[PDB]
């Protein structure tokens, strides 16, 4: 099943069902594009891609044609270059000339194609059309005068964003693109409409006019704050964080990003800890130096020892910081290393890496038939897994089932119940969906980390594990296709479970520590009610919302754009944020602060460089130095035989995530709570 | 066509015949012959090739390339031998120009052409100060264009543009002293490479 | 001349004139740069590049300029192969972090599958 | 309108002012901080709106090649002053 | 690999010791004739410290190129081409060295 | 300008300030930007 | 002295880790039912040496490397690391 295709005399064997663009991308010649995104559907609208097809007198579009047999696509011919210069002349007939106004200065995809592919002088002397601007939202500023009507935004909002709101009204040059009525197009993934749009017609509103893409310097990092772990280009201008852009890696995020992590860059410059603060004798928090602050931490850490020195991590915390803090508290031998969000510790919490990961690969969500989802809203908690599940729901016949909290997704999802007892009903087998999964080949169940915040979270894990064991009884599946997997809403939770921090706050509520000190924790679960009176808490972190005004000595750490750090997604893949802008003033990196704390105490942590921290990471868990690789891992059968002996009971309440609607999606984990961009998002949504 | 510069093929065919002649006369000792567009002939030879190829071009009857224009490294870090040392010759009779290339790194030097061309007696000092390319048999090879103690050959691509050493007068020693460099404003480096294919004939294979 | 043979990894760490602070505390990257997402091009993604670790960039006390003490922060070095870039980083002595080229997988994009009789991949826009 | 700080510092029209404990004000003693009297924000409120009959207007800032490029402004939303993004001269439909 | 003038490490060390011989003859004439400030024992100690800075290398190619660089500094200090300030740039007395311990490097900035 | 005067605009200066270096009237430079990194203020009340 | 955290590093395709992979296949479950409070972490990595990093108290991390070690040898190693 191969076709001999000539591209200017080449000999490329391409599979059928392809395009002229996907034939020429194996050569390296790029036929110019505006309407065709690679990851959107084919719709020939912009007509820039016209090439000649070896001596047939009509030039054909590179979007629509399959190359049949032995065609020679003359990509650098007279007729194809006249077609490209003519279509660029017709695109720049009615384009209003706002290129010094425009946000896409160097990032215009049509400045570059007019500069390398169009003509020299326009013969237009008539008058351009002008289109009334819209009010789509406080994130997508839409100057629709310069829109080239290429319909790349309406296919994204109809197929992958799934909103059905952007479509074209009218005909001719009077055809204008956008919402016909005054509709606030504000969903998740509404910021990926901007980077899809090759024109600067609709662009970002918080990055309206602040910088320019030739001036900005483009570094690379991984995401935090949703646990999908997407690759991010941070574009920085003069040591200031200016854009966050998605970066292509086809497993984790295929040129998308969510609106939270692409407009929470403005959180990083507002309500940020810079200087170390110390509880004064009056009762306030006064700014001191590191030489006094870490000396007070060491003076209250040499006294309390053994077991009553604890730490709660959670949120935006590196997997290097947990290594340095885990050695820092294991040399004072207290294992009360807790987290913000609760994973159950009754059967194999920190052990056995198939009970808390995405054991199905995120590319392998496309290689599935039944996806059943218990608990969370995937549209809010990690939206890009829901983008992958919409791509798998579109491009092959994938059937969806959802248990608990009937919430409008981007599809129809076949809602079964609001209860955890129907997990036991499917595990025994009386429901119709047992016959539906018996009529299918590849299932996967997923179990988000907001149903595990409930009281019967271990009962939910035991019932879902026995249910998926009966699912593996019903379906003959391969051993390489693991079927039980868990998504998360906190990026540091999977890193703490890989490093062996005991999840939940079970150790804190069992033994109240004499000296807790919290590392970046801002979730509303822990306060001075389960704790003694003095208790000497540090906030070793950034963006003070809860954990810093209720603190004793504040140590300002760095953020996700601000250090060479290791973060793990739900897949088990750990990547490295590289440092883009250093943290302001006296704020340092988290492992740097913890190692200086160990130096100023009587402890001796064996670190002096970040590569030595990665060597200790190789010693403690050797998946977090291995980069851009989900390590293949197993032993779910021993986890199931381990958790079958756990005897727990669910109770009859409807399980529901805290992100029920979109009005509380836009405020999580102290960056979106602290910004004014996401405050404008909540203010726009709730009115 | 008044925009495009007009092309005469007679200089291209006589430079093709002369490059065929130089690759014929030195088969052990010429690697590549490139008669480019804009009608310049480039002859790329061995690091051992430089003394007898330039003696041939200086003293041959049809060559007569007596005057050497410049001796110049370019630093391409993606090669095994990073420095393309070029020698531009000039015929005072035949009105043409050979651009002789040769390859080097910093650890395999070239025999210098001071024994045949005394034009290059300062050009060797210029390229050894500039690129770290040592040359043999020189009278006094010396760093000349950077400072008396400027550690680091500056025109290598691994050298930064800003440098390492700044200078400042100090009243403590009552002399001009060297400091590690820090800048009042940074060098705002741009990304001016457009993402589209500029020239379809000059494309690398994947 | 006469030929010698030495079994040693070559290093020119002492003759580039670098300080000792800018050769042991640094980390370079060996990376294919990603395409800027509002653009749709290949010509940045084609060649390998070598950027350094981004050090600190404080505000100037006069007018808020980007004042820095790291002169290798503005350095980007183009390349053509990962093996030559790794050999350049070994021959200069900086520790590397190598990231592989994230090539796009070619999708099954057909115009005839946009208008189906039974499948859910129908486009309602046209 | 040039506003005044409690330290007496003129507020620059972009919104820049120095804080009362800032050490960067010591370049202003025995000298002066330059602030223009003609504020660019306040110099557009004196410009009247242009009542025109065109559905789409063309603006160049006056002079042709003297001012900004000849861009085209929609006037369909009568409740919003259709502005020129280069300049800021407000346009409005006659009906 | 085609080598530079010293074929092996023994001949390379022989030319290194000849260059150190020429520097040891070179230093008292430099301190007497430049109207210099340093002690001549401090100058010979600085020459020994600059040799021990680069003396952790194996390859005779880079040892012979360091001989070529040291011969350039040698001829620029014999023929009076490196001045008082250009000689005194090697000492770096305007700048205290960066602290090798972790705590003062933590305190003074973002230095790894 | 006695013969052909220039165009007079409403923002223009009616008196020429001369070149004014080493005078109390003096240009000195500054940042023309706001505080980009907003600090976190401590609360005015203690924890208990 | 007692033990706080067992830490088994595996390789999934190396032939020197077949005994410890078979031990985790057939008798990890009664080891967890004997000691449920102390965590026995299993971390897996391709082309790595099989390791038995045991953390006791005060940062004491004792290492056992178990390349080409069978099931009886790795259960003997687990027995004398549980005993002390
Ligand atoms: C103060 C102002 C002026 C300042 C002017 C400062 C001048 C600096 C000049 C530039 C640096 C200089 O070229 C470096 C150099 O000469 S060499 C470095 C390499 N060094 C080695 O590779 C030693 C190898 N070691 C051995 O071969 C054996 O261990 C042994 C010693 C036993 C042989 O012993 P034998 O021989 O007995
Ligand atoms: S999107 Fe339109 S207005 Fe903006 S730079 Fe491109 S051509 Fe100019
Ligand atoms: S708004 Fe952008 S993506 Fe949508 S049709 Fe217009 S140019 Fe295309
Ligand atoms: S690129 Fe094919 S029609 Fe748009
Ligand atoms: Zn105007």
């Amino acid at each position: 099943n191969l076709i001999e295709v000539f591209v200017d005399g080449q000999s490329v064997m391409v599979e059928p069902g392809t395009t002229v663009l996907q034939a020429c991308e194996k050569v390296g010649m790029q036929i110019p594009r505006f309407c065709y995104h690679e990851r959107l559907s084919v719709a020939g609208n912009c007509r820039m891609c016209l090439v000649e097809i070896e001596k047939a007198p009509k030039v054909v579009a590179a979007c629509a044609m399959p190359v049949m047999k032995g065609w020679n696509i003359l990509t650098n011919s007279e007729k194809s270059k006249k077609a490209r210069e003519g279509v660029m002349e017709f695109l720049l007939a009615n384009h209003p000339l706002d290129c010094p106004i425009c946000d896409q200065g160097g990032e215009c995809d049509l400045q570059d194609q007019s500069m390398m592919f169009g003509s020299d002088r326009s013969r237009f002397l008539e008058g351009k059309r002008a289109v009334e601007d819209k009010n789509i939202g406080p994130l997508v500023k839409t100057i629709m005068t310069r829109c080239i009507q290429c319909t790349r935004c309406i296919r994204f909002a109809s197929e992958i964003a799934g909103v059905d709101d952007l479509g074209t009204t009218g005909r001719g040059n009077d055809m204008q693109v956008g919402t016909y009525i005054e509709k606030m197009f504000m969903s998740e993934l509404s910021g990926n409409v901007i980077d899809i749009c090759p024109v600067g017609a609709l662009t970002s509103k918080p990055y309206a006019f602040t910088a320019r893409p030739w001036e900005t310097r483009k570094t690379e990092s991984i995401d935090v704050m949703d646990a999908v772990g997407s690759n991010i280009v941070v574009s920085t201008r003069t040591g200031e964080v200016m854009r966050i852009l998605p970066r292509m890696h086809e497993d984790i995020n295929e040129e998308w990003i969510s609106d939270k992590t692409r407009f929470a860059y403005d959180g990083l410059k507002r309500q940020r800890l810079t200087e170390p603060m110390v509880r004064n004798e009056k009762g306030l928090l006064t700014y001191t130096s590191w030489e006094d602050a870490l000396s007070r931490v060491a003076g209250m850490l040499q006294n309390f020892e053994g077991n009553a020195v604890a730490a709660i991590a959670g949120g935006l915390v590196d997997a290097e910081a947990l290594v340095a803090l885990k050695d820092l508290l294991n040399k004072v031998d207290s294992d009360n290393l807790c987290t913000e969000e609760i994973f159950p510790t009754e059967g194999a919490g920190t052990d056995l890496r198939s009970n808390y990961l995405l054991n199905t690969t995120i590319a392998g969500v496309e290689e599935a038939d039944v996806v059943l989802l218990v608990g969370t809203n995937p549209r809010f908690e990690a939206p890009l897994f829901n983008a992958r599940i919409r791509k798998s729901w579109l491009h092959n016949d994938l059937k969806v089932a959802l248990i608990g909290s009937p919430v409008d997704l981007t599809y129809r999802y076949d809602h079964l119940g609001d209860s955890p007892k129907i997990l036991q009903d499917i595990a025994s087998g009386r429901h119709s969906f047992c016959e539906v999964l018996k009529d299918a080949k590849k299932p996967m169940v997923v179990l988000g980390s907001s149903a595990l915040q409930r009281d019967d979270g271990a009962a939910i894990l035991v019932a879902v594990s026995n249910m998926v064991q009966k699912i593996r009884v019903t379906t003959g599946v391969a051993a390489e296709w693991k079927v039980m997997n868990i998504l998360h809403r906190i990026a540091s939770q999977v890193a703490a479970l890989d490093l062996g921090y005991k999840p939940g706050v079970e150790a804190i509520r069992k033994n109240p520590p004499k000296m807790l000190f919290l590392l970046g924790a801002d979730g509303g679960c822990i306060t001075r009610q389960d704790l003694p009176k003095d208790c000497f808490i540090v906030y070793q972190g950034h963006h003070g919302d809860v954990g810093a005004p209720m603190a004793d000595v504040i140590l300002p750490g760095a953020a996700y754009t601000e250090k060479s750090a290791t973060y793990v997604n739900t897949e088990g893949r750990a990547q490295q944020t590289k440092v883009a802008v250093t943290p302001p003033g006296l704020a340092r990196e988290d492992w740097k602060i913890i190692r200086a704390l160990s130096e100023i105490a009587g402890i001796t942590l064996p670190y002096d460089t970040l590569d030595q921290v990665r060597n200790r990471l190789e010693e403690v868990s050797p998946n977090l130095v291995r980069y851009d690789d989900i390590e293949e891992t197993n032993y779910f059968q021993q986890a199931s035989e381990l958790a079958k002996l756990v005897n727990q009971e669910v109770l009859a309440d409807p399980l529901v995530p805290p992100q029920l609607t979109i009005k509380d999606f836009y405020m999580t984990d102290s960056i979106s709570r602290a910004s004014q961009t996401m405050a404008k998002c909540v203010k726009a949504v709730t009115e | 066509r008044p925009t495009v510069r007009p092309r005469s093929d007679v200089t291209h065919k006589q430079l093709s015949a002369f490059g065929e002649y130089v690759a014929e006369i030195l088969p052990k000792y010429v690697q590549q012959v490139q008669v480019s567009c804009l009608d310049e002939l480039e002859i790329c030879i061995h690091p051992d090739g430089v003394i007898p190829t330039l003696t041939f071009l200086r003293d041959h009857t049809n060559a007569q390339f007596k005057s050497l224009a410049d001796l110049t490294a370019v630093d391409v870090p993606t090669r095994q031998n990073r420095f393309e040392i070029v020698y531009n010759l000039l015929s005072l009779r035949f009105n043409s120009r050979i651009r002789v290339k040769t390859y080097a790194d910093e650890l395999t030097p070239i025999d210098s052409i001071v024994s045949v061309h005394i034009a290059a007696n300062w050009y060797e000092r210029e390229v050894w100060d500039m690129f770290g390319v040592f040359f043999f048999n020189h009278p006094d090879l010396r760093r000349i264009l950077t400072d008396y103690g400027f550690e680091g050959h500056p025109f290598r691509k691994d050298f930064p543009l800003t440098g390492y050493v700044e200078l400042r007068y100090d009243d403590e020693v009552k002399r001009v002293v060297a400091e590690p460099v820090e800048l009042a404003q940074e060098f705002r480096k741009f990304d001016l490479n457009s993402p589209w294919e500029a020239f379809p004939a000059y494309r690398q294979p994947p | 001349t006469q030929l010698i043979t030495v079994d040693e990894k070559l290093d020119i760490t002492t003759l580039t004139g670098v300080p000792e602070e800018h050769i042991k505390t640094r980390k370079v990257r060996i990376f294919v740069p990603a395409r800027n997402n509002m653009q749709s091009g290949v010509n940045n993604t084609k060649k390998w590049k070598m950027e350094f670790d981004t050090r600190e960039r404080w505000e100037n006390p006069l007018m808020g300029w980007a004042s820095t003490a790291d002169p290798l922060s503005n350095m980007v070095l183009t390349f053509s192969a990962k093996e030559d870039a790794i050999a350049f980083a070994e021959k200069n002595g900086w520790s590397y972090d190598v990231e592989e080229k994230k090539v796009p997988k070619p999708k099954s994009k057909s115009y005839g599958a946009n208008f189906s009789w039974n499948k859910r991949t129908r486009v309602s826009t046209k | 309108g040039v506003q005044v700080s409690p330290s007496g510092e003129k507020i620059t029209h972009t919104g820049q002012v120095y804080d009362e404990k800032d050490y960067r004000r010591v370049r202003f003693v025995d000298r002066q901080k330059e602030v223009n009297e003609n504020f660019a924000i306040d110099l557009i409120a004196q410009q009247p709106v242009n009542e025109v009959e065109h559905r789409i207007i063309a603006c160049d800032g006056g002079g042709g090649a003297l001012g900004h490029p000849k861009v085209y402004i929609n006037l369909d939303k009568e409740t919003k002053t259709g502005t020129c993004g280069y300049c800021g001269l407000q346009f409005k439909q006659h009906h | 690999v085609k080598p530079i003038f010293s074929r092996d490490l023994n001949e390379a060390k022989r030319r290194v010791r000849e260059l150190y011989r020429a520097w040891y003859r070179e230093v008292p004439n430099t301190v007497h004739l430049m109207q210099l400030d340093i002690t001549v024992k401090q100058g010979r100690d600085k020459v020994r410290e600059m040799f021990m800075k680069n003396a952790h290398v194996t390859d005779p190619r880079v040892v012979d190129l360091l001989v070529i660089k040291g011969k350039m500094e040698l001829q620029e200090t014999i023929k009076v081409w490196k001045q008082r300030t250009h000689v005194m740039r090697f000492f770096h007395e305007t700048e205290t060295p960066r602290p090798k311990d972790f705590l003062s490097k933590f305190y003074m900035g973002h230095d790894p | 300008p006695t013969t052909n005067p220039p165009t007079a605009r409403k923002f223009i200066w009616t008196n020429h300030k001369f070149n004014v270096s080493a005078t109390p009237e003096q240009y000195v430079p500054y940042s023309t930007t706001r505080k980009k990194i907003h600090e976190w203020v401590p609360p005015s009340t203690p924890y208990k | 002295l007692g033990l706080r955290e067992i830490r088994v590093h595996l390789c999934q395709r190396s032939p020197g880790s077949q005994g410890v992979r078979d031990f985790i296949v057939q008798r990890y479950v009664e080891l967890k039912k004997a000691h449920p409070n102390l965590p026995i972490l299993i971390r897996e990595c391709s082309e790595v040496q099989p390791k038995l990093w045991a953390r006791y108290a005060f940062g004491q991390e004792k290492t056992v490397s178990l390349n080409n070690l069978s099931a009886d040898e790795v259960t003997r190693a687990m027995q004398n690391v549980l005993s002390g």
